[PDB]
């Protein structure tokens, strides 16, 4: 039996992200093929640019502690040279 | 070991590997989506005699 994939169930645009800058196409998977018909291995997710609208005042502080590395991590206590 | 071969291949589509922030990268995303369905579905021997 040549079992074709109903795998196309689309979802409705969600709110842009400001911060990321990205939007959120929604998918799901529903039908795989069990038998030699048409193999699908399409992937969930879709990404789209969009334009911020939101001022993205949230941020990471340099943990306030001590001094901040160049990646992003602290020293606690004796993490000098 | 001097030349190795593939055995067992983990799958994943090449719409998901374009660059975000692009020009244009959500709509080529989902345009390359469709061709590459339309690519799977249009010539096969589901289609054949």
């Amino acid at each position: 039996s040549h079992i074709d994939c109903r795998m196309s169930p689309w979802s409705e645009w969600s709110q842009c992200d400001p911060c990321l800058r990205q939007m959120f196409r929604s998918r799901s998977i529903e039908v795989f093929g069990q038998f030699n018909g048409k193999r699908c291995t399409d992937a969930v997710g879709d990404r789209r640019q969009c334009v911020p609208t939101e001022p993205c005042e949230d941020a990471e502080d340099d943990c306030g502690n001590d001094f901040q590395c160049s990646t992003g991590r602290c020293i606690k206590m004796r993490l000098r040279c | 070991n001097d030349a190795p071969v593939l055995i067992s291949q983990k799958l994943s589509p090449i719409y998901n590997l374009v660059p975000v922030k692009m020009k244009n990268a959500h709509l080529k995303k989902q345009n390359l989506e469709r061709a590459i369905e339309d690519y799977i579905n249009e010539f096969s021997v589901r289609k054949c005699h």
